[PDB]
């Protein structure tokens, strides 16, 4: 049960090692993608956003899972730099069209009967 | 509230919010965006129209099927307004022409029809009204625009005591006739700003800010009878926008002062065109007019919206006026204009 | 036949009726509220009542293959006249 | 056939395929866990995940098999199994006009080394099994998305993925660009529970458990 | 009046007269502006200052457990005992009686029908009330579809 | 026996992040487990033998035009099928849904008889046949 | 304030740990009622719950002690203070 297959990394140490340089690539690209995709957002909000999706799953301990998001996250940086994706495909991450969802208990209660 | 008007859904397109808008003259700049925001949580608008339905074709994909009805309506006719406002929880007025017309004058488009729609809406049994005026609407202002707005403003306020009033300072956006109007000056040589435009201050407002401010006013129960005014976060001198938007468009900046009377002469000459005039005497002296700073009137911050900076959402609109040599130039090259703090 | 609502609004056979405000009514403005004038309930009620002297009568509904699944409704109830479920037209036995 | 309604069977192919099943069975008792020939003369080779190259390379070059045609490879997401995925290759032999099916089990995380070397037809036949299901294929040229939308999230063919998904598009005139929102349908799917409560054909009935 | 949900549209915990706890599940959702039963209480607590801590559904079950250990354990008959202990506190009261005969409120079938608001609201179930009162005469509704 | 650069992970296997169910559909979905109870007017029982993965029902409002049941719950119309139970729960935590079960209501053995309907002292004498 | 109006304990039926309170309410509960009649003693008895305390004070305050595997003679001592500090 505990003994299992190393898809790409034995230990969580080399898991971050795969996260590191991929973040470096996912850090370097921002000025060029923002340039040729012809957006309006600034580079810095692109930079701190890259942090944002690097954050939500920064809580798993299984080495296979984390490096599975490594290849998962490896799979859009080229989908962007070879202009395969669209402007609608990277503004999608910049969730903008929806009104701010409710955070306080009062706001949920006012809106409707749904947790 | 009526049983059929109880809001539901997660505020999506096919969700029902119970608000029944009847936006007037939405086939324009800001009327486009409010309907777009109106269809966000699925509020059935009526949007009476007078132009050809083809010019109204582009408003369909902002709401679920049957949420955006289209009704033919004539301003001069009386029953035309009533036929679209009987079953409306709210009524939104946005009618306004920025130039003189043979069949409609500034008075007719700013006191005649807003009072008429307000009195039928109260007669029909509407629950709210959002009549928009100008922040610069002064009864004794030199501009025919602002004085016509002012007399209508007290007219609708008297006709509808609870009519919430919106007076945005100046609207800037994709087709604002404000930013693109300045950019269009390139075809006529240097910029014809009187006395180098060193004596005029404006505080522009983004569309998403004001358009949202409408339906926060709609959902706010305390907005009845208020007179909210919407202003941007920073003011700028008239000469402070011109070179900035020229620079953000990377066009050759050529300021050129000239007498105001000749500036009026140019405005009249452009009015002689039978089609839509490029400029009129009204906007001739409206540009050089400087907005007030009145803080007593509640602002968009009262409802809970922060006024986005002019420099922040400008690349979306002024990118079009750039040439091939600057179509990919970012806004880092340009710098924010010299804001005049209050 | 068809009746009329207080708002005119000819009420369909089901009984739909938009009330006074009912903002949804605005869709019928400048248009017509499509209603079928022929109402099934009173368009079959006046049909002549069949008089067949038997306990069980088939009710294929005319054109057996083209009609409806043939039933074998009972004819012994003298209080009311037994009708086919699908057909709706009524069979009664003359003095049983 | 004295009973034209029922489909006639063919035992001649049936036990010949059964003979070939044992044939491959004895060669690789380290890989072939299970061999099964069904009623309709279909042969199944249940293999271990490690065996995607050897048995397929065996089935491709052997003189008595000559199965070089990669018909298809597909996954069968079975939640109740500990190994949810079931990659099912299909082989066709021109020389013996027969069909061979091989199955390998997998979790979400356990990888399968790519069979591109064995069957180079399989190049594009993982780019969607990775898309639809999410089983990653090791040492493979490119694992790109070709069925799901650009940057789409999830593996829709997974049986835990909803029919309608999560994102619905619409052209938003505020930004002059189509954008995604949480899905909300005009009408929800009127699901039907049409499984009769009375037992079906007792031939494949499950043993008392 | 606070519009509260009904048992069909609320994740409720109901305990039968034998002590077993049953968890109801939301079949339909509360109609219109109405909300659930404990949501309004928590909403008013937050708006009145004395905000209650349990802000989610599972939180109230844990608090329900903390104030009653047998309550949160669904479909379980927790053993109750110490009958003689209850007896001892009954001996010392000694309130004699009242002599009126035991007349159950539901004397006949007709009284059984009329118990709760959902019962009185229900008109179809009220047809049976007419039926027991007189007979079959009026409650006969033809259905020859 | 399966040594391929063998590694060991003792953490309970969760795959939520890679599956990518949105964060408001990962914790606010009380997923309850039961064996479907047979329809009480259907004597057949070839439904009381598996386990399902049903969710909690969410708001269902009527469409303004055509009286639909417009629903913003993407996950409402989805149930899985599980032979036994701990795999069903083993499915449950690996994507980390709010989790509870219900034990299979096995039919108690009914001591049936036919001579009881014709007794001499016992009241099980049937009054009609 | 911390004024006492509810006293609760939670014991498991057959647990050896709960034998303390189990001996308590068997022998020494009827006079505890006699000790202060007007204060209900919710002695809720449920399964697989270690002998545990729940004393609800005024203002909504409710404080507890973990009397796990205790004995009958000091459990009243463990509740003497909450009677002593009833206000
Ligand atoms: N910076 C600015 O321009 C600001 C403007 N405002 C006010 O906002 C209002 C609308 O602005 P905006 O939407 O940008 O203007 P547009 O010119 O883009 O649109 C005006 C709308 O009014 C309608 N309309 C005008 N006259 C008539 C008439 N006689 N009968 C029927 N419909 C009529 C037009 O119909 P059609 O499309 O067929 O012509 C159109 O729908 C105006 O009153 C304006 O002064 C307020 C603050 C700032
Ligand atoms: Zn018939």
């Amino acid at each position: 049960g505990t003994s299992v297959k190393p898809i790409f990394s034995r230990d969580m140490n080399e898991a971050k090692r795969r996260v590191r340089e991929l973040y470096r690539a996912w850090y370097r690209e921002v000025p060029n993608t923002v340039h040729l995709f012809q957006l309006d957002i600034s580079v810095k909000q692109g930079r701190d956003k890259v942090r944002e999706m690097f954050m939500k799953n920064a809580h798993v301990t299984d080495p296979r899972v984390v490096d599975l998001l490594v290849i998962k996250g490896k799979m859009e940086l080229e989908e962007t730099i070879n202009v395969w994706k669209q402007r609608t495909h990277i503004m999608r991450f910049f969730h903008e069209t929806e009104a701010p969802r409710p955070t306080d208990f009062l706001s949920k209660f006012y809106v409707g009967h749904d947790p | 509230l009526h049983h059929a008007l109880i809001p539901h859904g997660k505020g999506g397109r096919s969700s029902v919010s119970g608000i029944v808008a009847t936006v007037f003259g939405a086939t324009g700049f800001l009327g486009r965006y409010v309907v777009n925001h109106l269809g966000r949580m699925g509020s059935q608008v009526i949007v009476p129209y007078r132009c050809e339905p083809y010019d109204t074709m582009h408003l369909r994909p902002m709401g679920d099927l049957g949420q955006i009805i289209f009704m033919e309506w004539n301003g001069k006719d009386k029953d035309s307004i009533r036929k679209v406002v009987e079953h409306s929880n709210v009524v939104i007025n946005l009618v306004g022409r920025e130039w003189e017309t043979k069949n409609f004058d500034f008075e007719d488009v700013f006191v005649k029809i807003p009072h008429a729609i307000a009195q039928v809406s109260k007669e029909a049994g509407v629950e709210k009204l959002i009549h928009i005026s100008h922040l610069n609407a002064d009864i004794k202002s030199p501009s025919r625009y602002l004085r016509s707005k002012a007399v209508g403003e007290k007219e609708v306020r008297a006709a509808f005591p609870e009519a919430t009033i919106i007076k945005p300072s100046d609207i800037f956006g994709r087709e604002d006739r404000f930013l693109n109007y300045f950019a269009s000056m390139r075809w006529f040589g240097g910029v014809p700003l009187i006395s180098l435009g060193k004596e005029t201050v404006k505080q522009p407002v983004y569309i998403v800010d004001v358009s949202k401010g409408i339906i926060n006013a709609i959902k706010d129960p305390d907005a009845k009878g208020k007179t909210f005014a919407f202003v941007g976060p920073n003011r700028y001198l008239l000469f402070d926008l011109v070179q900035y938007i020229f620079a953000v468009a990377y066009r050759p900046f050529l300021p050129y002062p000239l007498p105001h009377f000749a500036y009026r002469w140019v405005g009249r000459l452009f009015e002689v065109s039978p089609f839509e005039p490029w400029t009129t005497r009204d906007k001739v002296e409206r540009v050089h007019m400087s907005d007030m700073t009145l803080p007593h009137l509640p602002g968009l911050e009262d409802l809970g919206i922060q006024a986005t900076p002019l420099e922040l959402k400008a690349i979306e609109v002024l990118r079009r006026h750039r040439t091939y040599r600057w179509l990919t130039s970012e806004m880092e090259d340009v710098k924010p204009a010299k804001t005049v703090n209050i | 036949g068809v009746r009329t609502s207080p708002t005119g609004e000819k009420v369909t056979h089901t009984g739909q009726a938009y009330d006074d405000g009912d903002y949804r009514r605005v869709r019928f403005s400048d248009r017509q509220k499509e209603v079928n004038e022929n109402f099934a309930i009173d368009l079959i009620a006046e049909q002549p009542v069949s008089e067949v002297g038997s306990r069980v009568i088939s009710c294929d509904g005319g054109g057996g293959a083209l009609g409806h699944p043939r039933v074998y409704i009972n004819l012994d109830k003298e209080t009311k006249t037994g009708t086919c479920g699908y057909c709706g037209l009524q069979f009664r036995q003359p003095h049983h | 056939d004295t009973r034209p309604t029922i489909r006639p069977r063919n035992d001649v192919v049936h036990k010949q395929l059964s003979a070939f099943g044992q044939y491959v069975a004895e060669i690789l008792p380290k890989y072939v866990q299970q061999v099964q020939v069904s009623c309709f003369n279909e042969l199944e080779i249940f293999i271990h995940p490690d065996g995607v190259i050897p048995v397929l390379t065996f089935l491709r070059d052997h003189t008595n098999a000559q199965f070089k045609s990669l018909a298809d490879l597909t996954a069968v997401d079975v939640p109740t199994r500990q190994n949810r995925f079931e990659i099912v290759y299909n082989l066709l032999s021109l020389r013996f006009n027969s069909q061979i099916r091989v199955k390998t089990y997998t979790d979400e995380l356990t990888p399968i080394e790519s069979s591109v070397t064995v069957y180079k037809a399989a190049n594009w036949y993982e780019r969607e099994i990775w898309d639809m299901f999410g089983v990653f294929f090791a040492n493979h040229p490119d694992l790109r998305r070709i069925l799901t939308g650009y940057g789409f999230e999830g593996h829709p063919f997974r049986k835990d993925f909803p029919l309608s998904g999560y994102v619905e598009l619409r052209y938003d005139d505020e930004v002059k660009r189509v954008v995604a929102e949480p899905v909300e349908l005009a009408q929800e799917f009127r699901k039907f529970d049409l499984n009769s409560p009375w037992e079906a054909f007792p031939a494949y009935r499950q043993p008392p458990e | 009046i606070l519009p509260g949900a009904a048992y069909t549209e609320k994740s409720a915990t109901y305990v039968n007269t034998e002590g077993r706890a049953q968890q109801t599940k939301v079949a339909v959702t509360p109609p219109g502006l109405a909300r659930e039963d404990w949501k309004i209480i928590r909403a008013l607590s937050e708006i009145a200052g004395m905000t209650l801590p349990y802000d989610t559904l599972d939180q109230v079950r844990s608090r329900l457990e903390e104030v009653s250990p047998n309550l949160v354990r669904y479909d379980d008959v927790e053993g109750a005992n110490y009958f003689q202990q209850a007896n001892e506190l009954s001996k010392l009261v000694n309130q004699q009686l009242l002599a009126d005969p035991l007349v159950p409120p539901q004397l006949t079938i007709k009284d059984f029908y009329m118990t709760d608001s959902i019962s009185r609201a229900s008109q179809t179930m009220a047809k049976c009330v007419k039926a027991v009162t007189e007979g079959i005469q009026a409650v006969e509704e033809p259905s020859i579809c | 026996t399966q040594d391929t650069q063998l590694i060991a992970v003792d953490e309970k296997l969760d795959i939520t992040t890679l599956t990518g169910v949105p964060e408001e559909h990962i914790k606010t979905r009380k997923v309850r487990i039961f064996v479907p109870a047979r329809n009480n007017m259907q004597s057949g029982v070839n439904n009381t033998k598996k386990w399902k993965m049903e969710f909690d029902t969410r708001e269902r409002w009527e469409n303004p035009l055509m009286g639909w049941s417009s629903t913003a719950d993407p996950l409402s119309n989805l149930v899985l099928t599980f032979s036994t139970k701990e795999d069903a729960v083993a499915f449950a935590e690996k994507n980390g849904w709010s989790f509870d079960v219900e034990e299979r209501k096995v039919p108690k053995p009914k001591s049936k008889s036919y001579g009881a309907n014709f007794s001499w002292n016992k009241r099980t004498r049937v009054s009609t046949k | 304030k911390l004024g006492l109006r509810e006293i609760r304990i939670h014991l498991c039926q057959r647990s050896p740990g709960s034998q303390g309170v189990r001996d308590f309410i068997e022998k020494r509960y009827v006079e505890l009622k006699k000790a202060n009649p007007d204060l209900p003693i919710l002695i809720r008895e449920c399964s697989d719950v270690q002998p545990k305390l729940w004393a609800r004070y005024a203002f909504g305050q409710e404080k507890n002690v973990s009397l796990n595997n205790f004995s009958a003679d000091q459990v009243t001592r463990t509740l003497e203070n909450v009677l002593s500090g009833k206000a």
